[PDB]
DNA sequence: GGGGGGGGGGGGGGGGGGGGGTTTTTGGGGGGGGGG
DNA sequence: CCCCCCCCCCACCCCCCCCCCCCCCCCCCCCCC
């Protein structure tokens, strides 16, 4: 009962007074028995919140501001003691409270996850408890430019000094704990607005998803602040020299840190591919095209002017609409008579991991400042140039073992980590000849292919769609790299025999199921399919034997459902879809399968003035496709008036007439 | 705005506000059943200084003496109270529509009762209407600091040097009097008096509370042939915080206060 | 390590605020218990430099007065445990809630069973250091303690308001626990806790408790608002002990909490989410009260043989000469004794004075001084005073839609003075409104169905120029001034003020005036203490007793002392009045009337009042006769004034 | 390997309950006009 | 020219709406042909 809660909160408040405080003689000063008090607070975390599965101490500690107002002052001033002394060299004791402060920071910043196994109290407290971690992330990054980060690296340097031979299990743990601190500080991200669904929605939905507490802004949490404070505390230098020193107890958290940096940033944002103002002018012109389009869809006189059109149909019957512009344009009248319907078909629905490229909105960029972009890109450049192959070899040499116990989070973060840096180095090398494909050579060592294949095959068999999607992404970048090294030249021939049979079948069956899943799932299926087809064509066991496994209606449904988002897709993705159509329809000549009205509607909606950019290369491809498509449909209808009705339906799987429908003799 | 739920102590925060007083539609707690039962947390929520001011078309800009057209201007934050009644001002900011917030649905208010717009689900059968208002982010007017430091420390150093080159002149006193009312010829004694009126005496308060007048009262007796009103036109044109009035046109009340 | 219901903290921990907000810190129960001990320690162990506990003495006084209010000085809290003072400024609603409980505990310790006399105590914060004008209030002041000045423009009636209220649910077990009512919002019951559902509700009949309530509109003082700008205002709410501590038209200084609430009317008519605002008062100020030592100082100086003359010299000390005017003003300002003969005949105690004379003779300045010095005062020059603006008026009440009275100047200054400068400039219809209030000491309005008589117990002091702008000593009084006999007779001291060229008199006066101007120049141990000391050093050059002492002495003498006539020289006053009447047969002379006979007695009583003497001595009566006879003689034309002064000398130069 | 049937979730419709919906007199001040 | 007068202006049923409950429809999964 809540009496226990007020007793708890009272205890935590008294402990908050025991830690320390400012001294007017302003400087922060530790309390008497400070180490015992910090130990008792750590005890409270284990004793209550872990062992009873509560998070009540984790809430109370935020209420009484212990992290922001004691522990960060302690760590920053201890860092100042050690750094000022380092130029000049009872520290042997104060080092202990600094370590225990870092332990408490790792506890209070520990990434919260809620599942079915989480307690009722935990899932109740989750939403507000996340907010205090966001305050912690802000304060950790901002306070004295984040000098606590320098305190953390000093605590790590104080075991890196003693040899690889010297470091005890406790020293190894301390280094791993510092990595968990950096990982946590990166990893905190705003929570999701978790609505109760017992009671029906009112006449207005949710007012806003915003979960940030009032003293936080999303810019405080943005990657710009992380990169700035990490650069100004040389965290990047620490990580680079740490991975340079890898010659493996800590390898999983270090991998995890690189995942947590990469997980939501797009590689091409780090490359250009008055300039900002010029581009603003370009943006304004692009939306002005939409203005001159919506103007034609707008009444030239006021809304109450209200002249009535009547559409007489081809039969002796009449419809009526009020569209003032529609009086001179039956196109508008028809689509308005369609939009007038009150009816809509009812539509259908559909956690222990963070948001990422796996599930963001497809165009969701991160807006680096130029200095932060430079600092981040040079850091990951130096990482590729030093740490990639050894770290990937280290963690994959682990992960070939213990696959059965590889938790889902660990799987998805590993696959995404692999894919992101492979894609990045390919892009940097396509930009600069000075950058080497072989600097990510560990990707191609067959152990890696075997592991990623095992993860994809197992996740598909286990119907783990999350890891399935991530392994699909990893396969896309692996095949991308493989095609590049095929041009750069043996391993290409080797994998080009290993992905035979069962792997062909599995890859063929991802886009059969993909139509049921989110837009990013479908996008990754399409991307994989294009990569697979270009790889197999570069090889070209038989080409027709493989591609026939793809050319079937469930795959076409995935392609159409992906293409329904054309306004929100990128031009290159439309190009990829229409190149697939180009092969299937023009070259492979299974043209019957695309004579279906969903495509017809979609073609008109994007070729309409309300659709694609007039000067778009993808518009050029859709126009080029559509002329030939209409010509072929005209031919088939002239040869088959039955196909006027067949256009409406799935084609006939009763082969005895199905062949005739498909080809028409 | 920021609200605490009635049936559980959870808090919604950073709630943006429409023109109506806007309360949250859903409880953030996945356990909770609440909709639309709330208490506003006055301490966590943030208000802003707000002030409506009504302006009318300038008297010299009306085309043929018809009625002046009017507008409602909203001032906020640091920009409030810079306007004043009867002041002539220049504002800049946003031209905005302001809905009839009663018609839009509002806690504790029965709706009000030109044809509006309807069909919007919040309105049901009602039809919404809009006034125009101007959300002004900036204001200036376009129509006694009696300590040396608070005056001097506002000046440009150029102005400081002009002041120094003026006080250096031993016979500036003559130059001041000849700078009074330069468009009227002669009458040195009157000009000297007007100088010694804009330069007042030092107002004093006695230990007993009895005040002594500092201001200086001057009379300029003259035939209607004399260039007499020129002095009043000059000093009302020149001197800050001054007025012109005519003896018979103004009554006793009209002079002191009505 | 500690009982959680009695865990407590150090003072340095309290300065080490570590909740998100001040209110979250005050309500944290370990902090709250510590705050309780802290304020209790302040009320116990804070002392005056004499070593006396101030709040010991104040609590003692509170119980002796059976008061619900404890006056706490903020500066005493800023002087000791100043973190509590900061909390009190930043978060008064919580902090006063704690401090009230502490004050009740302290007085219950000092007076056992004071819970039977009042169940609750309110700490009335005073001397809060920082002040705002109503124009100056802003968002950053919301829920802060503020100190504000204004004039109470409109005071509503005194009402009972619910304080602790139980409610009945008509479903389930009906009774609901006591909600505490605030000053802004009705209690909302979204759901009944006992059946966890919506429902209808009623106030409970088993128990409920009430507190007094009164709204006041507080407005910018007319001289404080800059010219041209409109007066700003706020609603002030007075609760419990504070109701009727002010009345309409009084300037007040208010300490309270600037609070706000949602109001759909304000939003509706303005179209923005903009909230109504109030000040919930926690103290109200109008200076004329005194301490026991101040009382002893009055008793000490009253023994002085020259005290009447030292008072008279102290009247308007920066005005030279005019000792007759200073005497008339002194007599008026102390006043006589109002009397009521078995309830069958009531008699005026107030003394009315007319300052008639030439321009530039300090008459207006004397009246402004009296406005400075009198405990209730109002000032209204000439054409600025209408008949109903002087006595009283009726208005169609804008919120009640019925007729109601509005008290004029002679109501506002009841038991006080009214000061009509430039009295000869009034319209005669305005002037003749004075009569009833000036003798019968009442106003009898009968208008718009209202019929009632108000009290108007004023001493009126008026200043006038003679006809044509200057006096003429070859004319008798009635030809010097246009005022008729019924109004002249009511001004029962007359002072005639002539501006004559006289070389050594003008020498002395001019010397005094230039000395006064340098003595009043603005530029002419801490600095504030030193400056107040310098002001006292300047003041004792011209005021035989301190002006601050003189105001409280006047107020004391007015309220405590009621001199009896005794041992009366009945034959002397009779012969004085008989001779004054006989020589007043001169057609234009000052019209001696029975109210002047009673004026001698009022003036003698006022002189005994100046001595704090409950009996009128022969010296008081002789000085009164000297004043009245000199006032009569001075009004006569030069053709007869020597002969009359010689004839009357037997009554007055014997003193 | 595809189609049918069974079972579960989600949405929509219908019903029921509830709450909301100006002239005439009197007094005062100020302005304007007329008579001595 | 001054004062007084007098004139003017002003203060219980029905509809909209919202909530609750029940049934039906649509999708997914499993079994049978
Ligand atoms: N005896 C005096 N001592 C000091 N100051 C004086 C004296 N007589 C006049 N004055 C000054 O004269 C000025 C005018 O005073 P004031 O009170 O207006 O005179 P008054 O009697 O009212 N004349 P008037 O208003 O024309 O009837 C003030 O500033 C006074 O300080
Ligand atoms: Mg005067
Ligand atoms: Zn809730
Ligand atoms: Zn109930």
């Amino acid at each position: 009962a809540d009496f226990s809660l007020t007793v708890l909160r009272a205890r935590i408040a008294l402990l908050a007074t025991a830690i320390g405080g400012p001294d007017y003689t302003p400087p922060y000063k530790l309390g008497d028995d400070c180490l015992a008090c910090l130990k008792d607070l750590k005890r409270w975390f284990k004793l209550v919140d872990d062992q009873q599965k509560r998070w009540d101490v984790a809430m109370a500690v935020a209420e009484y501001r212990i992290l922001t107002d004691d522990l960060l002052p302690i760590l920053i001033d201890w860092e100042n003691k050690c750094s000022l002394a380092a130029k000049l060299a009872n520290k042997a004791y104060y080092d202990k409270i600094a370590l225990n402060c870092l332990q408490l920071l790792v506890l209070m910043t520990w990434p919260l996850i809620v599942t079915e196994q989480s307690s009722s109290n935990q899932i109740t407290l989750y939403g507000e408890l996340k907010k205090h971690q966001l305050v912690y992330k802000k304060t950790i990054l901002s306070m004295e430019s984040g000098k606590v980060l320098r305190a953390a690296i000093r605590l790590a340097l104080d075991v890196i000094k003693i040899d690889r031979l010297s470091r005890t299990p406790r020293d190894n743990m301390v280094l791993k704990l510092v990595l968990n601190f950096f990982r946590n500080v990166i990893a905190i991200e705003p929570g999701e607005f978790t609505i109760n669904t017992k009671k029906s929605m009112p006449k207005k939905g949710i007012t806003s998803i915003d979960t940030l507490p009032p003293n936080v802004s999303m810019d405080d949490i943005s990657l710009n602040t992380v990169i700035s404070s990490f650069h100004k505390n040389k965290v990047f230098g620490f990580l680079l020299t740490l991975t340079s020193s890898l010659s493996d107890f800590i390898n999983i958290p270090l991998l995890e840190i690189m995942f947590y940096f990469t997980k939501d940033v797009n590689q091409e944002l780090l490359f250009p591919r008055t300039s900002a103002g010029f581009e603003l002018s370009k943006l304004l012109q692009k939306e002005h095209q939409m203005r001159k389009n919506v103007i034609k869809h707008t009444s030239a006189r006021h809304s109450r002017f209200g002249g009535l059109l009547s559409i007489q149909t081809p039969d002796k019957t009449r419809l009526t609409v009020s569209g003032s512009q529609a009086l001179v344009d039956e196109k508008i009248a028809l689509q308005k008579l369609d939009d007038s319907k009150k009816w809509n078909k009812r539509i259908i629905k559909k956690e222990g991991l963070p948001n990422s490229l796996l599930n963001s909105q497809t165009g969701k960029a991160i807006f680096f400042t130029e200095s932060n972009g430079k600092h981040f890109k040079e850091f990951i450049n130096n990482f590729i140039d030093s740490g990639f192959n050894i770290l990937l070899h280290s963690v994959t040499n682990y992960f070939t073992t213990e696959q059965d116990r590889m938790v889902t989070l660990e799987q998805v973060e590993y696959l995404l980590f692999f894919a992101w840096f492979v894609k990045y180095q390919l892009l940097r090398s396509k930009i600069d000849n000075s950058a080497d494909i072989k600097q990510v050579s560990e990707a191609l060592k067959e152990v890696t292919f075997i592991l990623v294949s095992s993860l994809l095959r197992s996740a598909y068999d286990l119907k783990n769609w999350t890891v399935t999607h991530a392994g699909m992404i990893a396969f896309n970048e692996l095949l991308n790299l493989v095609s590049r090294t095929k041009a750069a030249q043996d391993i290409e021939f080797i994998v080009s025999r290993l992905f035979s049979d069962e792997r062909i079948q599995l890859l063929s069956n991802l886009p059969k199921i993909g139509s049921k899943y989110s837009l990013q799932f479908m996008k990754s299926c399409i991307e994989l399919t294009h990569s697979v087809l270009k790889v197999l064509e570069q090889y070209s066991v038989n080409f027709q034997k493989v591609q026939a496994n793809y050319m079937t209606e469930p795959v076409i449904e995935t392609y159409i459902n992906f293409l329904e988002r054309f306004r929100e897709l990128e031009d290159d993705s439309i190009k990829k879809v229409f190149s697939f159509f180009h092969r299937v329809f023009v070259q492979a000549k299974e043209q019957a399968l695309l004579f279906r009205f969903d495509l017809i509607i979609l073609l008109r909606e994007m070729l309409s003035p309300d659709g694609l950019d007039r000067m778009s290369r993808s518009r050029k491809y859709v126009s080029q496709f559509s002329d030939y498509f209409l010509a072929r449909l005209k031919k088939r209808l002239k040869k088959s008036p039955a196909w006027f009705v067949g256009l409406l339906f799935p084609p006939l799987h009763n082969s005895e007439v199905g062949f005739y429908q498909r080809y028409g003799e | 705005a920021s609200f605490t739920c009635d049936m559980c102590r959870a808090i919604v925060d950073n709630v943006e506000q429409s023109f109506k007083y806007t309360e949250p539609t859903f409880c953030p707690n996945p356990s909770c059943e609440n909709r639309a039962f709330w208490t506003l947390n006055v301490t966590r929520s943030r208000f802003l200084d707000w002030q409506k001011v009504r302006i009318q078309e300038n008297a010299n800009e009306i085309p043929t003496g018809s009625m002046p057209r009017t507008l409602d201007v909203i001032l906020r934050g640091d920009s409030v109270e810079r306007a004043k009644p009867g002041d002539r001002c220049k504002f800049t900011g946003v031209e905005i529509v302001v809905p009839d917030v009663t018609q839009l649905g509002l806690p504790g208010v029965k709706p009000s009762s030109n044809s509006g717009v309807t069909g919007l689900r919040s309105l049901g059968v009602r039809d919404l209407t809009y006034k125009i208002s101007f959300l002004a982010c900036h204001v200036i007017s376009i129509g006694n600091e009696r300590d040396q430091e608070v005056f001097l420390n506002s000046l440009s150093s150029d102005e400081i040097n002009e002041l120094k080159e003026m006080v250096k002149d031993e016979h500036i006193y003559d130059k001041l009097v000849r700078s009074i009312a330069p468009a009227v010829f002669g009458h040195e004694a009157v000009k000297k008096g007007i100088l010694l009126q804009m330069l007042g005496g030092v107002h004093k308060s006695t230990v007993e509370g009895i005040k002594l007048r500092g201001d200086i009262n001057i009379c300029v007796v003259g035939d209607p042939s004399t260039s007499k009103s020129q002095f009043l036109k000059y000093v009302v044109g020149f001197a800050p915080r001054s007025v012109y009035t005519s003896g018979k046109a103004s009554s006793a009340a009209g002079l002191t206060a009505a | 390590d500690i009982d959680p219901l009695r865990e407590e903290l150090t003072l340095e921990s309290l300065s080490n605020v570590k909740a998100n907000s001040y209110s979250e810190w005050i309500t944290q129960p370990n902090v709250s218990r510590t705050i309780a001990r802290e304020l209790k320690s302040f009320l116990l162990e804070y002392t005056d430099e004499t070593g006396r506990s101030v709040y010991g003495a104040r609590i003692r006084t509170l119980g002796e007065m059976n008061s619900e209010s404890l006056e706490v000085n903020y500066r005493h809290l800023a002087e000791s445990k100043a973190i509590l003072a900061l909390f009190l400024a930043k978060c008064p609603e919580e902090m006063l809630k704690i401090f009230d409980l502490v004050a009740m505990e302290a007085t219950e310790l000092h007076y056992p069973d004071y819970a039977r006399i009042h169940s609750e105590i309110h700490v009335r914060i005073s001397d809060f250091p920082t002040i705002y004008s109503l124009r100056e209030l802003r968002e950053s002041n919301l829920s802060s303690l503020v100190r504000v000045t204004g004039v109470v423009t409109r005071r509503t009636g005194v009402f009972p308001q619910l304080k602790y209220v139980k409610f009945n649910c008509l479903k389930c077990g009906s009774i609901l626990g006591p909600f505490f009512q605030d000053s802004n919002e009705e209690i909302r019951i979204s759901f009944c806790t006992n059946c966890k559902s919506k429902g209808p509700f009623r106030v409970n009949g088993e128990k409920t408790v009430y507190r007094n309530y009164q709204r006041v509109t507080l407005q910018e003082a007319p001289g404080t608002v800059p010219p041209g700008r409109l007066p700003r205002h706020r609603e002030v709410i007075l609760l419990a002990d504070l109701v009727d501590v002010s009345k309409p038209g009084e300037e007040v200084e208010v300490t309270g909490i600037y609070k706000n609430n949602y109001d759909g009317n304000l939003n509706a008519k303005n179209g923005f989410p903009v909230f109504a605002t109030i000040i919930e008062a926690n103290s109200i100020k109008r200076v004329f009260s005194w301490t026991e030592e101040e009382e002893r100082e009055f008793r000490k100086i009253s023994r002085d043989r020259g005290i009447i003359d030292k008072i008279i010299s102290s009247m308007a000390p920066s005005i030279y000469g005019h000792r007759d005017i200073k005497t008339a003003v002194a007599c008026s300002l102390f006043g006589g004794v109002p009397k009521n003969v078995n309830g069958k005949h009531s008699i005026r105690g107030d003394i009315n004075v007319l300052l008639l004379g030439d321009p530039g003779t300090a008459k207006s300045q004397i009246l402004k001084y009296v406005e400075k010095t009198a405990h209730r005062a109002v000032f209204a020059t000439g054409q600025g005073a209408s008949a109903v603006g002087l006595t009283a008026s009726v208005r169609k009440d804008p919120i009640t839609k019925e007729w109601t009275l509005e008290g004029g100047a002679l109501v506002l200054a009841d038991k006080g003075v009214c000061l009509i400068d430039e009295f000869d400039k009034m319209n005669d219809q305005d002037r003749t409104s004075i009569h009833e209030a000036m003798e019968q000491q009442s106003i009898s309005i009968s208008k718009a169905g209202i019929v009632t008589t108000l009290q108007a117990r004023c001493s009126i002091i008026a200043a006038a120029n003679p006809n044509g702008g200057r006096y003429n000593s070859t004319l008798p009084l009635a030809q010097n001034v246009s005022l008729t006999e019924p109004i002249l007779s009511r001004f029962d001291i007359l002072c005639v003020v002539r501006d004559l060229v006289d070389e050594e008199a003008d020498e002395r006066l001019a010397t005094f005036v230039v000395d006064s101007h340098v003595r009043s120049h603005p530029e002419n141990l801490n600095a504030r203490q030193r400056r107040l000391q310098r002001q006292r050093k300047k003041e004792e050059e011209i005021s035989p007793i301190p002006q601050e002492l003189l105001m409280k002495y006047i107020h004391y003498a007015r309220t405590k002392i009621y001199p009896k006539l005794h041992q009366m020289d009945m034959d002397k006053v009779s012969r004085v009045y008989a001779d004054l009447r006989r020589e007043s047969i001169s057609t234009g002379s000052f019209p001696i009337t029975v109210r002047h006979l009673e004026s001698i007695l009022r003036i003698a009583e006022s002189f005994a009042k100046m001595r704090l003497s409950e009996f009128v001595s022969s010296y008081d009566l002789d000085r009164a006769i000297k004043v009245v006879v000199d006032s009569f003689v001075d009004a006569q034309k030069v053709s007869v004034r020597r002969q009359l002064r010689r004839s009357f000398a037997i009554y007055t130069l014997g003193h």
